[PDB]
């Protein structure tokens, strides 16, 4: 992979030269370095070939075909003592395996990051190789017109042209004038639109479903907060907020943090948005100590537990509320708790908690 | 899946090149997808049905090392789930009869169906783990000696070792959690010797605790013998079960030779260079009595108050007329084993709904001392009528295994029941000293059962005081057992023969045939079959080892007990506030599994032991 | 959102202006292009809308490089901010609002059990071709949103039938449909229910609510059981 990067840099340097020129092998050592890189690639190709279970499917591998179009040109170049630009830009396709390399180096661990790196690598590689094709075709000129249609475009101008085209901007300051160049631009537009349409679902998956009521409460200094849990619906929250946040109530610097494991509906969302300056909501369970740490229950002034007045079994609701009290007092025994109890005989259980 | 992957893919587990492929026709949710992505390098998932042979060919079941079938513990009908799992076993064995299968079974009577499959070879590694049978046997053996469930759970589960430098109980406790269970073939030098001699040699020289052997005979099949007496002699090629911290040290039992290893005492220097009335059942291994109607065992509150119960077992049940059965026989069978004398049997009193108990009485009416107090476990009047302050053990069980909107809330009843019993007051003085075992659906609730603890909320299950003291039983440890069964198939057999009370396959076949326990007249063969070993605890306050318990070493106690009474000591149940200089009123004790030879003793200690039967 | 968009637009335009007017540093600043700041603002706006006239563009190497990076970053930021755009667009209400009282045009408020069959029968008899010309509109009030068949039926009679989402028991919804000026209120009943008495009690409570809002309105209700209609004599209005 490192030698592939080096060969790509060699191609970048060589693209600033006439596309076909005679040279001496012994006079310049950059060509010698490229020759060494190519013979190493040939040795690696032979090593893969001698240990391949299927000859046909290995022959159609993208690494095999990208090695097929690189080393015979350099063999002919060193035999003829003259260099042609060729299809060296195809070396950029070797960047596709980049994510795998990082994995071996244990730099990437999560699957989403690996997939993101793979997507970026494939996008960059196809961009660079399309730019290389356009540069070669434009600078070479049309073959049937005695190469009189050459346009002096650098490689980076072709990269800029590909980027402007694929974003559907199309300034028109630089464009392909040759027939083969225009044909390849039409095919590139078609293929790019098709590939983007195919890769849209992966883009949506990587964007994913953003959490709405995650995160943790931020403890504002000098501002007490009350944690409210239990049966959180429209009516109970509406009544509690109506009495608690009264206009005639004396100025109290107390915030209210609701904790509940069912996401709010439209009415609750509107009610929370109306009181967004004093009321926060979080999705979680009281029985989970991590969620208790999220809402900073260790610094709350009090915990208020509301009850489901409208249930098939009042005793089950009472037991659930008592278990919530047990969990909260287990996390922090010194917190003040005000709970709602449905049946009278169930409150004696609260005397069984030493906290 | 979380429990199975947590035990299977442990960091301290030795490097194993095994991948896991899940096959299920319900697509995973967000949490399962995240869990799979966390282990994406070792865990794959596929959507399909086991009953479809195409899906079986998809996951390459013909080359899999094993197939593991998990069961839905939370279902309306356990029998339907058991039938579905048996049909899955049938499908897999139809596709490939030579594959090894480990399945989970809910009810005990349903596993006999696995013997109807011709391809099911128990001797080749096919195993069924019965959740109800194993769980209730663990609870019963903990009734006989508290903390045994914790010791067993720590004995076959991978636990990460943490070094503790401060003088707390977690240090002494964490020493034993390191121990594991292994099987090894005894060396040829041990043949012709009695079991106690070989056990003492293994403990002193090789520093291995040999618990049981596998005895072979021409008349019957191979049978596991738990601490046999000195009358037995080691044969050739006998498997032995050891408890050891390191797997490499177990090979010393196989490479031992008296010629060039008896002189050297250091185990590290050991090398491989050799040089008229029916009182028992038909098989005679359980106490039996003539069947009686349920009306003759029901006690009213006043009637239960008139009688005096001391040293008994109180089973509180949150049953219902429509709730799923839990198979209470698996709790009563170990407590009615024939190796206990009749006067040593503990009275069992079931406190719960009579509507639920009428459905279970059909399998319980053949046992000697069982009583019913119709009521609820949450009433202090019923608990006072049954003398809860004098019981040997209180077992709180929840039959309502139905799914609840919140998984943790499934434990809402039992916890409150526990907190009720700890808060009661008695006069001739409080319920905090009453021994209680509580089953728990969620591990995260285990810390709700104790309040005199300093555990931070992120403490793992095995380090909490309720688990370390054996006062809480978490069913999730059974989910670890399956993994422990995959790497070694003898572990499950040893656990079953140590826990269930000695259910021989002949008794299994008889129960499968009749779905009942049949009595029989006593014969010398059955009376010889009565002689076994039992789990017990001893105190060093006034026993024959009273002088040795005052600062003596554990190895001397082990050697003396094994040499004199053929007693196998394998653990210390130690008072929690024993290392502190200041006196304390706490009566809680924790479990130390297999202490070293130089371990010091204190007079306020209990010793786990395997008693022999004598008449 | 508007402030962040405007700020990033202005700062990108200023940066392009600086780079273009300065010229390439390695070519002795001979590549300067005389672009004003506002021409660069126009260039950024034309680029980010993917129009690209080409009348003005960056000629320097640094200018083109930063234009490529700006295109990439702008597309990425737009893709990230699409969900907030959808949320701010939100879910538009379909059957909200209030009835508009047309002068000289009476209206009838219909409530109760509103489904396809009952509404179809009532509209079939009420809006008959042979019926004499009556200038009466029909306003349905129901808190369950209509399905496809009901929507098609309402669209067929869109010139005479309106629908609104609300509850009769809520006085705000009663004020929405202008019940204080309605000629009559017609309450339909659910003929296929598990408990007829519960449906009758619900309809009687709807009558109580309507007569509480406006005691002088005329009400025609459907009753399932015969013994339940005596409750209607307990209402003083
Ligand atoms: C190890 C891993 C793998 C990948 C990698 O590292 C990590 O490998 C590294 C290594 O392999 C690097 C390459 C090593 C060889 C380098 C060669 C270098 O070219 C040299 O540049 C010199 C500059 O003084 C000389 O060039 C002459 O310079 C004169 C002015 O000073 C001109 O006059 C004359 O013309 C030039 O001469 C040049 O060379 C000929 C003379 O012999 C002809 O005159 C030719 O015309 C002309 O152009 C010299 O002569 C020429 O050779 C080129 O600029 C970069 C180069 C290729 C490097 C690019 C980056 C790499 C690939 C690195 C890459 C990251
Ligand atoms: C992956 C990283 C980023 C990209 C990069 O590094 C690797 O690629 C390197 C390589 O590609 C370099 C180029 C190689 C070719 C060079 C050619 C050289 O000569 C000039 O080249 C012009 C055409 O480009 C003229 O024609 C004429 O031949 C001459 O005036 C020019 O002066 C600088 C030059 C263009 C270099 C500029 C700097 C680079 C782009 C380097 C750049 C940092
Ligand atoms: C060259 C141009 C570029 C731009 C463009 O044209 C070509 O590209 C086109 C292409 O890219 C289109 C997108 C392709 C991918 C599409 C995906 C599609 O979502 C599909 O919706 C299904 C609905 O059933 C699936 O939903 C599953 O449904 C299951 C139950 O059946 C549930 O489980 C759960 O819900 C889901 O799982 C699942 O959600 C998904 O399969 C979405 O509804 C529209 C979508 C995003 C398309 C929107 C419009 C486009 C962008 C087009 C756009 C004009
Ligand atoms: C540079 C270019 C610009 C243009 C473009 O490409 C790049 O930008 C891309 C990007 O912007 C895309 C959008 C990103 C945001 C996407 C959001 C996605 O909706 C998702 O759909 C999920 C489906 O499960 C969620 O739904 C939740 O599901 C819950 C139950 O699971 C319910 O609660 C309730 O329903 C919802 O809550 C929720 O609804 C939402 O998370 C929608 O279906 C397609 C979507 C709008 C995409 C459409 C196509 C795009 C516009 C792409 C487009 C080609
Ligand atoms: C700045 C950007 C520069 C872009 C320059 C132009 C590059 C494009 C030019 C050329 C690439 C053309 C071939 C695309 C790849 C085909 C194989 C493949 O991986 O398919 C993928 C998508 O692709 C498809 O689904 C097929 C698209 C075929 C388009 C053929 C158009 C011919 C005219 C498979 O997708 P998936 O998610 O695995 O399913
Ligand atoms: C007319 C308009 C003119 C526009 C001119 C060009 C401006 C763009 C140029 C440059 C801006 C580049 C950085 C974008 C901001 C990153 C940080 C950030 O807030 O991320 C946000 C999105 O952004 C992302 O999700 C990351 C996008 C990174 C793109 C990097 C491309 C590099 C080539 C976070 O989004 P969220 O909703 O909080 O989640
Ligand atoms: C509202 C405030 C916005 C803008 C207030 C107006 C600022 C520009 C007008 C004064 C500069 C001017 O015309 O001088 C010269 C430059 O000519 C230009 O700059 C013309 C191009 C203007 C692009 C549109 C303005 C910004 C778009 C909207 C930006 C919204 C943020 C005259 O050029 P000439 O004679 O053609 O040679
Ligand atoms: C970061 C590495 C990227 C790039 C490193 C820089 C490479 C190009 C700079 C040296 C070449 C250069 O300026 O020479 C001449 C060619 O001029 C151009 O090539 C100008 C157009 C550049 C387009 C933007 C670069 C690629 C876009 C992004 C590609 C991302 C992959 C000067 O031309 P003149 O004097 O105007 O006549
Ligand atoms: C999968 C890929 C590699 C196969 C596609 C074939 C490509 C590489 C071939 C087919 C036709 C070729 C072109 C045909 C004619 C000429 C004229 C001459 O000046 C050499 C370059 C140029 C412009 C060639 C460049 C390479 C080319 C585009
Ligand atoms: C986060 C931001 C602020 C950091 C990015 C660095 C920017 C501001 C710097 C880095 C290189 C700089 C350029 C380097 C050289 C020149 C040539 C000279 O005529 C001054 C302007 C100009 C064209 C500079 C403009 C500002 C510039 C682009
Ligand atoms: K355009
Ligand atoms: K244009
Ligand atoms: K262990
Ligand atoms: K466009
Ligand atoms: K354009």
């Amino acid at each position: 992979f490192a030698l592939s990067i080096g060969a790509l840099v060699i191609y970048f340097i060589d693209s600033s030269n006439p596309i076909e020129s005679c040279q001496n092998f012994y006079k310049d050592f950059t060509l010698q370095i490229d020759m060494a890189f190519n013979v190493f690639f040939l040795l690696y190709f032979g090593l893969r070939f001698i240990a391949a279970n299927d000859k046909l499917w290995f022959w159609l591998e993208v690494n095999s075909v990208v090695d097929f179009f690189t080393v015979p040109p350099v063999f002919v170049s060193v035999y003829l003592n003259r260099s042609w630009l060729g299809l060296a830009f195809l070396r950029a396709l070797r960047l596709i395996q980049f994510s795998e390399i990082l994995q071996f180096l244990n730099i990437l661990k999560t699957s989403n990051s690996i997939k993101l790196v793979n997507l970026l690598s494939i996008f960059i590689s196809t961009w660079l190789t399309a730019a290389g094709f356009i540069h070669l075709v434009e600078n070479s000129g049309d073959p049937w017109e005695n190469f009189q249609n050459n346009q002096a475009l650098t490689y980076w101008e072709c990269v800029y042209l590909l980027m402007v085209t694929m974003s559907t901007v199309g300034y028109g300051d630089v464009y392909a004038k040759t027939t083969l160049g225009r044909l390849f631009m039409v095919f590139f537009i078609l293929g790019g639109l098709a590939m983007f349409a195919s890769y849209v679902p992966e883009i949506i998956e990587l964007i994913g479903n953003r959490k709405k009521y995650g995160g943790s409460y931020s403890a504002v200094s000098g501002r007490k907060h009350i944690v409210v849990c239990g049966h959180i619906t429209l009516e109970s929250v509406s009544n509690f907020l109506k009495d608690f946040l009264h206009k005639d109530r004396d100025d109290v610097n107390v915030e209210i943090v609701f904790l509940h494991n069912i996401s709010p509906n439209l009415e609750l969302e509107a009610l929370f948005k109306r009181h967004f300056t004093q009321v926060e909501f979080y999705q979680g369970s009281v029985l989970n100590p991590h969620d208790l740490a999220r809402v900073k229950i260790e610094s709350a002034d009090a915990c208020l537990i509301l009850a489901n007045k409208y249930c098939a079994d009042p005793d089950a609701e009472d037991a659930s509320n008592i278990m919530r009290v047990i969990s909260i007092k287990n996390y922090h025994p010194k917190i003040r708790i005000i709970t709602q109890m449905l049946q009278y005989h169930n409150k004696a259980h609260l005397l069984n908690i030493p906290s | 899946v979380s429990n199975f992957l947590k035990d299977f893919l442990h960091k301290d587990r030795d490097d194993v090149n095994v991948e896991i492929v899940f096959l299920h026709n319900i697509s995973p949710n967000l949490e399962l997808e995240a869990l799979f992505k966390r282990h994406f390098t070792q865990v794959e998932f596929y959507q399909g049905s086991v009953l479809n042979p195409h899906d079986l060919a998809r996951v390459k079941i013909e080359s899999a090392d094993a197939c593991l079938i998990l069961a839905n513990k939370y279902c309306a009908d356990p029998d339907a789930e058991d039938a579905s799992n048996i049909m899955r076993v049938i499908s897999i064995k139809n596709y490939h009869p030579k594959i090894r299968i480990i399945t989970q079974m809910l009810q005990y009577h349903n596993k006999a169906h696995l013997l109807n499959i011709p391809s099911w070879n128990w001797k080749e590694g096919d195993d069924a783990i019965c959740l109800a049978e194993l769980k209730l046997g663990f609870i019963a053996q903990s009734c006989l000696a508290q903390g045994l469930s914790t010791m067993l759970a720590n004995l076959f589960s991978m636990r990460s070792f943490i070094k503790i430098e401060e003088d707390t109980w977690q240090k002494y406790y964490l020493e034993g959690v390191s121990n594991e269970m292994y099987t090894e073939y005894l060396s040829s030098a041990f043949v012709g010797l009695s079991f106690p001699t070989v056990c003492e040699l293994c403990f002193v020289k090789l520093k291995l605790l040999m618990i049981a052997i596998e005895y072979k005979s021409a008349n019957r099949e191979s049978r596991i013998l738990i601490n046999p007496g000195n009358h037995l002699k080691i044969q050739e090629g006998t498997l032995g079960f050891f408890i050891a911290s390191d797997a490499k040290e177990v090979k010393r039992a196989f490479f031992y030779c008296k010629a060039c290893h008896d002189d050297i005492t250091d185990p590290k220097r050991i090398k491989k260079c050799g040089c008229n009335v029916k009182k028992y059942d038909s098989t005679g291994m359980f106490h039996w009595c003539a069947p009686k109607e349920i009306e003759k065992v029901i006690l009213t509150r006043s009637e239960a108050a008139m009688t005096v119960l001391s040293g008994h077992v109180v089973v509180c049940i949150f049953g219902d007329v429509s709730s799923a059965l839990i198979g209470l026989r698996n709790l009563v069978m170990p407590l009615r084993a024939s190796n206990f004398h009749y006067h040593e049997l503990k009275h069992i009193v079931f406190v719960g709904s009579i509507e639920y108990l009428k459905r279970e009485w059909e399998t319980l009416h053949n046992f000697p001392k069982v009583s019913i107090l119709p009521g609820t476990p949450l009433s202090r009047a019923d608990l006072r009528a049954v003398n809860i302050n004098l019981c040997d053990m209180c077992v709180i069980l929840s039959a309502n295994q139905n799914n609840i909107d919140d998984t943790s809330l499934q434990d809402k009843e039992c916890i409150l029941a526990s907190l009720n019993i700890k808060s009661m007051q008695f006069d001739d003085t409080t319920g905090v000293n009453i021994p209680i075992i509580t089953e728990l659906v969620n591990d995260t609730n285990v810390q709700f059962l104790d309040q005199d603890d300093d555990d931070d909320p992120d403490t793992e299950l095995y380090l909490t005081q309720p688990f370390a003291c054996g006062t809480a039983f978490a069913v999730s440890v059974l989910d670890s057992l399956m993994s422990a069964t995959y790497f070694n198939d003898n572990i499950l057999t040893l656990i079953r023969t140590l826990v269930t009370g000695g259910a021989t396959p002949e008794l299994e076949a008889l129960i499968a045939e009749e779905n009942a326990l049949r009595g029989g007249y006593s014969t010398p063969q059955t009376l010889a079959n009565r002689d076994r070993c039992r789990v017990a605890q001893l105190a060093l306050l006034d026993g024959p080892f009273a002088d040795l318990g005052d600062g003596g070493c554990y190895g001397d106690l082990f050697c003396k007990a094994l040499k004199t009474y053929n007693m196998l000591c394998f653990g210390i149940y130690r008072l929690r506030d024993a290392h502190l200089s200041t006196p304390s009123q706490c009566t809680k004790r924790y479990v130390i599994t297999n202490p070293p030879y130089e371990f010091e003793l204190v007079p306020t200690d209990l010793i786990f032991c395997l008693m022999q039967f004598d008449s």
